[PDB]
């Protein structure tokens, strides 16, 4: 037991934290899709005005 | 971000040749001009 004790730790708050570096990289992607997005459709429009 | 990238040269320069044009036309529209002058100096020709 207290060999055992000694041992048993952890990864908790790894894993915690890996949950939030998604939420982060997902944050980074929806806000890269929206300014990819409001760059394509300036393309067609000066194609259209020119 | 690349697509955002090769999106944000699409969003700016065609704007270039927006102007370019406009301004292209600008002396083009320009010409309703001396023939005007001729066709009025001749008709005082023709009075007298």
């Amino acid at each position: 037991n207290k060999m055992l004790q000694k041992e048993k730790e952890s990864h908790a708050k790894e894993i915690d934290e890996r949950e939030k570096t998604i939420r982060d990289k997902g944050r980074r992607i929806y806000e890269l899709k929206k300014k990819t997005q409001e760059l394509e459709k300036f393309k067609f429009v000066l194609d259209y005005k020119i | 971000k690349k697509k955002a990238q090769d999106l944000e040269k699409f969003k700016f320069v065609l704007d270039h040749k927006i102007k370019e044009l406009k301004r292209d036309i600008v002396p083009r529209e320009d010409e309703i001009t001396k023939m005007k002058q001729e066709t009025n100096n001749m008709d005082q020709y023709l009075k007298e």
